[PDB]
């Protein structure tokens, strides 16, 4: 499976 | 940390006037007319757009963090989101956004920070109602938080973003936003989601049009140029391919959508993205549908899987030679 990890706002 | 630990302080008081007043004006019961707190009467906005702003540095976030500024800006939150519901009011908009902002940045890998928010029950529910906010810039804001708390989600977490049906509302979010912006944080939010369990695959792939709308993803053409949406909407696709596999009239949407037509495209881009998300995709459909079988054959997807066998990246070798074994284990009669 895959994602997209996390992300820092605006 | 004195000014850091006013503003967290300011919050804190105004929550508690809140809570007071919630509790002695009960829905249903006595009461008497005393309005309800307003946060602009509390200079609450320019707090918290302060903290946010804040946020955004490491050393800052590790002050917040030793105060408990994850818990207060949630609890703000959610009593903004109880007391008045889906509200266009400006500025409680405003300061939901930059509350869902200050959580983004203080959920960025942040494993212990991910797992109190989830733990936040009440705090969870308002950010799922808050997808149907008519503001797309606060529907932006809170798909960010939830595409944090969805990475690396521990049980419990993976358990409590189910419970509060994050799955079923980011997808019916999802065909309503107009904004591509909004869209990108949407589809993100969904990608990490659909890795976590079959449940989660079946919900996004029950929503009446979902699938229609994720093919559309394959081949949407960005504004800025750009491949975010192709690449998280083929995320989706390929995380819940497993289950279109095993459905007749799930596959008949993705053909009715030439999917198959576009993952064959999407295996000879230059994004590793793409072409990994595809090879997932293919090692599913080429899986025990003679009718898919057939048509990958007649596409010449074998010509395009041999070429990536030999990759070095191993989800594309992996993808690429079991979608390769399936075709040949099934070769139509003028191929033998």
């Amino acid at each position: 499976l895959t994602g997209c990890g996390d992300i820092i706002a605006e | 940390h004195h000014h850091m630990l006013h503003l967290l302080e300011q919050i804190r008081a105004y929550c508690e006037t809140c809570w007071e007043w919630q509790e002695a004006h009960e829905p249903g019961m006595d009461q008497d007319k005393n309005p309800m707190p307003a946060p602009v009467e509390h200079q609450i906005c320019p707090a918290v757009c302060v903290l946010m702003k804040l946020s955004f540095d490491e050393e800052h976030r590790h002050a917040m963090n030793e105060l408990g500024g994850l818990q207060a800006i949630a609890e703000l939150l959610q009593v903004d989101c109880e007391m008045y519901g889906l509200t266009n009011d400006h500025y409680s908009i405003t300061l939901r956004r930059y509350a869902g902002m200050a959580l983004t940045n203080l959920t960025f890998g942040d494993v212990a920070n991910k797992a109190t928010l989830c733990s936040m029950k009440g705090c969870m529910r308002a950010l799922v109602a808050q997808l149907k906010s008519e503001s797309e810039d606060l529907q932006q804001v809170i798909a960010s938080v939830l595409r944090n708390l969805s990475w690396r989600a521990d049980v419990n977490s993976k358990k409590t973003l189910r419970e509060v049906g994050s799955v079923k509302a980011l997808m019916e979010c999802a065909l309503e936003v107009k904004k591509e912006s909004t869209l990108k944080s949407v589809l993100s939010a969904l990608w990490n989601l659909s890795a976590h369990c079959t449940e989660n695959k079946a919900d996004i792939c029950a929503v009446d049009g979902a699938l229609a709308f994720l093919v559309g993803t394959l081949t949407y053409r960005s504004q800025t140029n750009t491949l975010a949406i192709i690449e998280s909407g083929g995320g989706i696709l390929r995380n819940v391919s497993s289950l279109i596999a095993t459905n007749e009239d799930h596959r008949q949407i993705l053909r009715e959508n030439n999917c198959l037509q576009t993952l064959l495209q999407h295996l000879k881009s230059h994004s590793l993205t793409i072409v990994s998300n595809a090879c997932g995709t293919l090692w599913n459909l080429s899986a025990r549908n003679p009718k898919d079988q057939e048509a990958l054959w007649d596409m010449g997807a074998v010509s395009m899987l041999k070429n990536l066998i030999h990759s070095k990246h191993k989800m594309i070798a992996m993808g690429s030679a079991a979608a390769l074994r399936n075709l040949m284990a099934n070769r139509p009669a003028k191929y033998k």
